[PDB]
């Protein structure tokens, strides 16, 4: 998943 | 000579935008921490902390009345120190958690709203006479010592  | 164990609820709900934001923002969250139940955690709780990534303007967020709580929108998940502050005067004065503030999770369409509920039980050994009191009047309960 897009993650930071 | 004495054990008190209380419980705290952490949690979030993140959902896909119908539209993302001009800032390319594809997804509402709010992480929140609460009593379980009826359970007024303010007897014992001074303040929460949530520690944003630093993407967000003035990341640090305080609560120090309920509801403690963060709404916001992004575009991914990330790492959330969370600090829950106790009215009292000695150690442990606070609780640090560490809050994986996730937008997806597998086997939910996205369109679809996520909650997540994460129940964590804080036990405090010998506490003063005047915590324990506010330890109680928010759910808390007496237990086996140590």
């Amino acid at each position: 998943a897009a993650r930071k | 000579q004495c054990t008190v164990q209380v419980r705290l609820e952490l949690g979030h709900r993140a959902q896909l935008r119908k539209k993302p934001t001009t800032e390319g923002f594809t997804h509402d969250w709010m992480v929140f921490v609460r009593g379980p139940e009826q359970c007024d955690i303010q007897h014992f709780v001074e303040k929460v902390v949530f520690w944003l990534h630093d993407s967000f303007p003035k990341p640090r967020r305080v609560c120090k009345e309920p509801p403690y709580k963060v709404e916001e929108s992004g575009y991914a998940g990330f790492i959330m120190p969370i600090e829950v502050h106790f009215k009292n005067k000695e150690e442990p004065r606070k609780v640090c958690f560490t809050y994986d503030l996730f937008l997806n999770l597998e086997g939910n369409p996205p369109v679809n709203p996520l909650n997540h509920l994460r129940c964590e039980k804080l036990t405090f050994n010998n506490p003063t006479t005047e915590f324990r009191y506010k330890l109680l009047r928010a759910g808390g309960v007496m237990v086996m010592p140590e």
